[PDB]
């Protein structure tokens, strides 16, 4: 099932990512966001 | 060799040629590497290990 | 004559234990130089075996940190000197060597009694200095291996003080990729420069890395594991046909008949259209054919309802 | 002791023209042939297994090329099984045959 | 105790254009698994030959507009649909494919007339939708190149619309390393994970990547046939002022600078 996210196109920063985590928790729950954080952590570390 | 009074004869530990030598000179890059240097973490190569670059002797006295 | 050529554009012998060689490989289609460059980079740095002293055995010293009368160097100085010498050998295994000499004088690498397998590279390397006529005999162990010796305690033997050997013979390697400027297929020029400790010339290291790389990707071209039959004990049969033959003779003696997993649809006298469709569906064995269902066969492209009927009676006769 | 003995063509004629009490096994081999070296190892232990109950003889086709052609040796490794009784026919096996088949070829069927 | 053997542990086909395969290689010595995984990933992504449509000629259509009558899809969208066609082939060079179709209906990949050596992986792929009873002939250009290769020639400009086709038959690849210790027996296990678009099975891509890698390092084993005194300066040696100024102008201060560039020599050779 396709997830109805929002295609962030401009930029993400400390405040932008913090809002996204807040919205992901309030929509998918902490179990989903805990996995999303790990994928985000790997993506951020890899591209850095 | 002729020696003047006050000149150096032998140098002890952490001293090379009459100068304080507490470390080593090594190639270093300032880049993030997959999080293994996150914050104050340091990523080193095996060259520092098998090369005995940072090998130190420690003597413990049991009395 | 070859369209893709390689050559040693520069070879240098800076010292007895520092050989430099630069090699060119041109012309390479775009993306090949990047693939070759990194694989050669990793193979040269960590996939080439070298041989060096692993442990030394003295006789009359209590420990590797004492002082020997008549020697200007401490025992720990001797071990570092031994750890620095360079040896060449194409054979594996642990081999013995001897430095049984007497002074006074300079003990160099030329004074080591080596087995025929190994050869000394730089005979002028200093080992020890003898100031008075003492008799010094040191037992050596020579081993060829990868990477570097484990820096952990292994001195449970007869006072053979271990030596932290570094087996890697390639001091450094580098590669550069330059555009050929062909403008028709984006060809590229690859340069490879290799630094070796003299145990093998850079040209030899270039070949050894290529051969070692091939031995790393050649297993994928072997047959897949558990393809041929085996007694599930040897796991390495020179002739893959024989272990299955040993099954048939035992099977014939016991008269138990071959299993369905070893009967292929080729032996079943199927119509050519039926055979081709089953092969297209990756159905090769009779057992695999039986595990399917009639509906699972109708869904195949060139398979009809009438065919599953004639297929069954062929199996019924068998 | 008993092993595979190197014989030439004239060393094989009197063997087949003369008396044969135990079955005679002729190994047409060549030093350059890879499978023939494998074929030898099977014959090394086949001779041990059958000891004096059978005879193993190797013939080099590089030297006896004219003799191998007469024997119609179409390739290597080739084994010739000679019955001790001249009445029965011989058996020619081409290819790296398994050890087990050589057992039944010499104990029975010949 | 064991020998270096490989095996396919997972194999899924949950599409006609999406194949999955996981492969294990073991036992491997320390550091080898990373080298094999890195090189194999590079070979899989770009070194494997892929076949896809590169150019599209709209025959008998002089409209040259973004849309044509009888076809719902725009010309640009038709090219986009063509770019998604998955092809498998063994062709050498370039071939021509033709799509001449009837009036109303659906144009699919099954309707492509193919050169002898190429095949359609999924014939259900949609090309265009036909509404009005008008015939449509499309001149395709089938080419087989590697992923990493680049091509510059684009048939100049003869009403043939180029298709920016990506030549990857392996959609994704990844490798993982599992290390097992037995006190002192450090063996490594390499996992290769391959996703293909159906043009070749992941097992086949594993072999082609291995062969392409080997063909890269074969040339290094090729052999060819055979046929049968900074501390001395120009000031010290007595030189004519005319020659001295000329050398000084060219920054020739020592004798080494003089021999590195090529009655001057007669006077010099004696000293």
């Amino acid at each position: 099932e396709r997830a109805n996210l929002v295609f962030h196109n401009k930029v993400i920063d400390g405040t932008a990512i913090k809002r996204l985590i807040s919205r992901l928790i309030d929509h998918f729950g902490m179990a989903y966001t805990s996995h999303i954080l790990d994928q985000v952590k790997t993506l951020g570390f890899q591209q850095a | 060799k002729c020696i003047k009074k006050g000149q150096i004869l032998a140098d002890g530990a952490a001293t090379v040629g009459g100068e304080l030598a507490l470390g080593k000179n090594i190639l270093v890059a300032y880049m993030p590497w997959e999080g293994y240097n996150f914050e104050d973490a340091v990523l080193i190569s095996e060259c520092l290990v098998y090369g005995d670059i940072y090998t130190s002797f420690h003597i413990r006295k049991y009395e | 004559t070859r369209t893709l050529q390689w050559k040693c554009v520069e070879s240098r012998r800076d010292s007895k234990r520092l050989y430099y060689g630069r090699f060119i490989l041109s012309p390479l289609m775009k993306g090949q130089a990047d693939t070759i460059g990194i694989a050669m980079r990793r193979a040269l740095l960590g996939e080439i075996e070298g041989t060096c002293i692993t442990r030394a055995k003295f006789e009359n010293i209590p420990h590797d940190y004492s002082n020997i009368v008549g020697i200007q160097e401490s025992v720990h100085e001797i071990l570092m000197n031994l750890n620095e010498i360079v040896l060449k050998s194409n054979l594996y295994g642990t081999r013995n060597a001897l430095i049984c000499v007497q002074g006074p004088g300079y003990i160099t690498a030329r004074d080591i009694i080596l087995p025929p397998s190994v050869e000394i590279v730089d005979n002028t390397q200093h080992i020890a200095t003898l100031t008075e006529p003492i008799n010094l005999c040191i037992g050596l162990k020579i081993e060829r291996n990868r990477g570097y010796s484990l820096k952990m305690s292994n001195n449970f033997e007869d006072r053979s003080y271990p030596i932290d050997a570094v087996f890697m013979p390639v001091q450094n390697a580098n590669h550069s990729i330059h555009s050929y400027g062909n403008g028709n297929e984006k060809q590229e020029i690859l340069f490879i420069e290799i630094w070796t400790n003299g145990s093998l010339t850079p040209k030899e290291a270039l070949h050894e890395a290529s051969r070692n790389l091939i031995n790393l990707f050649i297993p994928f071209l072997h047959v897949e594991e558990e393809t041929f039959y085996l007694e599930n004990n040897q796991h390495q049969v020179t002739l893959p046909l024989f272990p299955f033959h040993n099954k048939l003779v035992n099977l014939r003696q016991k008269k138990k008949e071959l299993a369905f997993q070893y009967i292929f649809i080729d032996q079943l006298e199927l119509p050519p259209r039926i055979y081709n469709c089953l092969k297209k569906s990756n159905i090769h064995t009779l057992l695999d054919l039986l595990n399917n269902s009639q509906e699972d066969l109708i869904k195949m492209e060139h398979f009809h309802i009438e065919d599953v009927k004639k297929l069954l009676d062929i199996l019924e006769k068998k | 002791d008993y092993l595979v003995r190197k014989l030439s063509a004239q060393e094989l004629q009197d063997l087949v023209k003369g008396e044969r009490k135990v079955p005679l096994i002729v190994d047409f081999y060549a030093t350059w042939c890879g499978p023939c070296i494998l074929m030898a190892q099977e014959l090394e232990m086949l001779a041990v297994e059958y000891e004096s109950n059978a005879m193993i003889v190797k013939v080099d086709t590089d030297d006896e090329y004219e003799f191998a052609r007469d024997m119609q040796v179409r390739g290597l490794p080739t084994l010739f099984f000679i019955s001790p009784d001249p009445s029965k026919d011989a058996i020619r096996t081409e290819g790296l045959i398994p050890l087990q088949m050589m057992r039944d070829i010499i104990d029975n069927d010949m």
